[PDB]
């Protein structure tokens, strides 16, 4: 599965 | 006659049997749909809210989009009630946008005429816009908000 980001939360940085 | 009726069907009787608001994607991604609420239920039920629509990539959602990771199952939700107006409730994991202006999630906002909601913000190439069309016919009935008890 690794990391199937169902919905990315925008990696703000 | 069906040939002409098919064309005439567009101009003839205007749609709005009990339609609240119509969602139309201008960016060309999601198929147009018609949101509606029963007047009797709204006029009879004078509570906090009447009927609310949930939009997103979820097949449950009152609105089924295409398939954008930037969007959540239920990216946004629309509520109908109060009195004779409409409210827009964002419910996305990343956020819901209004004409380029990001609004507060799970927050109620006063609907706008032909308003537009943008979603999937983060990448200029990963944003999707949506246009909301308010039914003039519906507003007419709600505008009066009077029980048609006249025989």
């Amino acid at each position: 599965k690794k990391m199937t980001f169902q919905t990315p939360t925008d990696p703000l940085e | 006659a069906t040939q002409r009726f098919l064309i005439e069907k567009f101009s003839q009787e205007q749609i709005g049997e009990n339609i609240v608001c119509r969602v139309i994607c201008t960016t060309g991604q999601i198929p147009i749909r018609d949101l509606s609420a029963d007047i009797s239920q709204v006029l009879k039920e004078k509570r906090s809210i009447k009927k609310v629509w949930t939009f997103g990539r979820n097949p449950a959602c009152d609105y089924h989009l295409g398939n954008i990771s930037r969007l959540s199952n239920k990216h946004f939700q629309i509520l109908l009630g109060e009195d004779g107006n409409l409210l827009l409730n964002d419910i996305s994991t990343n956020g819901t946008w209004l004409n380029g202006q990001k609004v507060e999630k799970n927050s109620n906002q006063l609907l706008s005429q032909g308003d537009e909601i943008t979603v999937g913000v983060g990448v200029e190439s990963d944003i999707l816009s949506l246009v909301i069309f308010i039914n003039d016919k519906f507003k007419q009935c709600l505008e009066q908000n009077k029980v048609d008890r006249i025989r």
